[PDB]
């Protein structure tokens, strides 16, 4: 709406540190569900940290 | 002769009350109009036509008192 404000969570800024929440099982026998997710996370976490960004989990 | 001067005086007090009455009344009404515009700037032409429906009534009684103030000036 027209009554738009400024707020830290709405404002846009350049990444100097990055965070991920990550969900995993407590139980095995799920096949590769965890590992495939963790591989995809490891690629992006590598890509940002090569930009010098400390990752956080 | 005091008859002339005190007629001059009676217009001047009656005029000042009408000037205050109008100036304050539309100042208050105009303040809420500017709050509406700052809150809701899409509607300001709509609110403008509302503000002028109301503004004429605030003026109406003070303008009568100006009419008598100018007649007691004139006569």
């Amino acid at each position: 709406g027209n009554l738009e404000y400024k707020h830290p969570y709405l404002e846009d800024r350049d990444v100097k540190r990055v965070g991920y929440l990550v969900v995993s099982t407590d139980r095995g026998l799920a096949g590769g569900l965890n590992i495939n997710l963790f591989k995809k996370l490891l690629a992006e976490m590598k890509t940002w940290t090569d930009k010098g960004v400390q990752a956080d989990l | 002769n005091l008859n002339m001067d005190l007629l001059y005086m009676a217009a001047a007090v009656m005029m000042g009350l009408a000037a205050i009455g109008a100036a304050i009344g539309i100042g208050i009404l105009g303040g809420k109009f500017l709050e509406g515009a700052a809150r809701q700037p899409d509607l300001i032409p709509l609110l403008r036509t509302q503000f002028f429906i109301v503004m004429g009534l605030v003026d109406a009684i003070p303008m009568i008192a100006v009419g008598l103030g100018l007649y007691v000036m004139f006569a």
